[PDB]
């Protein structure tokens, strides 16, 4: 497996212009991003994917702001970034799934919105 | 270069009830990118027995250190065998996608269970 440095939850308020949902693999050994695949899932849907072999990111139109920083994958960082509009209407549990060659793993993080 | 092979060297395995079963599988390549999974049976009603995701298969783990990038051994151990576990077990390579697709199957290993 790919193993994760786990986080139970992250929180944001009206004050956040964007949000980050952390995802960190602790035993990544990738030499090139072509070897890597990432899926972020919400309520059973793939709301962000990165197919390294094609250098291709894919999001649905209701998560149009979702992205990762592809350059950080080789360090094991697959953290999701989105704008506050996509975030405030889609609070809940996010699954980060990473694959490197044949090794795979996933971790879950709850995105929580605090009303102030 | 040669095609990826999924090799299940044993056509059959016999286990005494209560013992652990070892089902062998190796791959000859780690690309194309995608996981290995084990099933009992084939076709649309087959049962997922193992993949590398943490906390899903309390009876099943890999024999070798499959947390290493270079690992090509996907052999598994299943604890506490009962007659209910008898069947044909397949080691299956997938390619990544939305959703993942079956790429190549091993030949299958028939597990027979010996009562009392
Ligand atoms: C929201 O902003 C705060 C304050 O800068 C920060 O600490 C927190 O990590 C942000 N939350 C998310 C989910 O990005
Ligand atoms: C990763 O591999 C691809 C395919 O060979 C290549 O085009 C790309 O430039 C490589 N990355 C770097 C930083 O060289
Ligand atoms: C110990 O547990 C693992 C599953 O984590 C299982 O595959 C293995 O067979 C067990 N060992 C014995 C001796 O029962």
């Amino acid at each position: 497996q790919l193993l994760f440095n786990k986080t139970k939850s992250v929180e944001f308020t009206f004050g956040n212009d964007t949000v980050v949902i952390p995802c960190f693999v602790t035993n990544m050994e990738a030499q090139n991003t072509t070897e890597v695949y990432v899926k972020w899932k919400f309520k059973g849907r793939d709301i962000y994917t990165f197919d390294g072999a094609l250098n291709k990111s894919t999001v649905p139109t209701d998560f149009s702001s979702a992205k990762i920083e592809v350059s950080q994958l080789l360090k094991g960082d697959a953290s999701l970034k989105m704008d506050k509009s996509d975030a405030v209407s889609h609070t809940g549990n996010y699954t980060c799934e990473v694959t490197e060659l044949t090794r795979e793993g996933e971790t879950i993080i709850e995105l929580k919105y605090r009303v102030v | 270069e040669e095609e990826l092979q999924v090799i299940q060297p044993d056509k059959s395995v016999s286990v005494a009830a209560g013992e652990s079963a070892i089902l062998h599988c190796t791959v000859t390549s780690l690309i194309p990118v995608g996981p290995i999974q084990w099933f009992r049976g084939a076709g649309p009603a087959r049962e997922l027995i193992y993949n590398q995701k943490e906390g899903h298969f309390p009876r099943v783990t890999t024999v070798s250190e499959s947390t290493k990038r270079e690992n090509m051994d996907f052999s598994i151990s299943i604890s506490n065998i009962t007659p209910a576990d008898a069947g044909t077990y397949y080691c299956v390579k997938f390619r990544k996608g939305s959703p993942d697709t079956e790429f190549k199957s091993g030949a299958g290993t028939e597990l027979s269970v010996r009562a009392k």
